């Protein structure tokens, strides 16, 4: 009942943001609550933001 | 109440270097070095590439025949590209390559206007006797970052991620100045680690210029 098929392939790129699940391999899952500015983040005293 | 001003400049690396603010008041080098530290993480201008044009290349998610690498890690290469554009805020650069071999950024020919102050850093790698890479990199000026889903045409123009912002990592100390017969007198010591597309003198100078400038409302 069919002629001929045609499929078309979008590709999307999804960039982290607040709201999508993030865990580790040890049970610990969260939700991203704010995405923080890099100079708003802790730094040490080489002033390597976290 | 004194003034600090620029005593020392320490360009120890072609990246990163140390200033020096002497003398400071008891409490405003803390005041000060986080300031400046702020402003210059956040509202540094600088360039970086918008987007490219790779010759038989129609979206990022394909592979030349040729090049050992995806056409999205080569954008990401490209993204990873320092680059002090002089006169202008708006550049094209032309980069052609053929033959074995990796393709550095010495291989753009740049305009008179135009410094790639990273000739080795590696973009991608041809592995055919005869294959050819011709693009067209756009570097354009601006301040901090600006995503390409969020900007605002032909089916050939790829759009990259820019981030400009030259500086990487800021760092600030305060310790006891050497003053004739004084004390309680700090000196800030700004460590700051650029990707070569700035200066740390006129770094400083623009950050203390924008927070001037805020302070102005009163």
């Amino acid at each position: 009942g069919v002629l001929k098929i045609v499929k078309v392939y979008l590709a999307v790129k999804r960039r982290i943001q607040p709201g999508d699940k993030m865990a580790g391999r040890h049970g610990n899952k969260g939700v991203i609550s704010k995405i923080n500015p890099i100079e708003d983040m802790p730094y040490d005293e080489n002033g390597t933001p976290v | 109440f004194l003034k600090p001003r620029l005593v020392d400049i320490e360009q120890v690396s072609s990246t990163h270097a140390k200033v020096t603010l002497e003398p400071l008041e008891r409490g405003f080098g803390h005041t000060l070095g986080n300031a400046l530290r702020r402003i210059l993480l956040s509202s540094m201008p600088g360039c970086a590439v918008t987007e490219v044009e790779i010759d038989g290349v129609l979206h990022e998610y394909s592979t030349k025949e040729g090049v050992q690498e995806d056409i999205l890690e080569i954008l990401l290469n490209l993204k990873g590209l320092a680059v002090r554009v002089q006169g202008k805020d708006e550049v094209i650069l032309t980069l052609n390559k053929s033959g074995i071999g990796p393709v550095t950024a010495a291989d753009i020919t740049h305009d008179g206007d135009v410094e790639i102050v990273k000739p080795q850093h590696v973009i991608c790698h041809l592995t055919d006797e005869n294959a050819s890479i011709s693009m067209r990199i756009k570097v354009q000026r601006g301040r901090g970052y600006v995503p390409a889903s969020t900007r605002i045409r032909p089916i050939g123009r790829l759009l990259v991620d820019a981030c400009y912002s030259p500086v990487e990592r800021i760092a600030y100390n305060v310790e006891a100045a050497r003053v004739e017969q004084r004390t309680d007198l700090d000196k800030l010591v700004i460590e700051m680690e650029t990707n070569g597309t700035i200066d740390p003198e006129e770094a400083i100078r623009r950050a203390a210029t924008i927070l001037a400038e805020q302070l102005e409302a009163f």
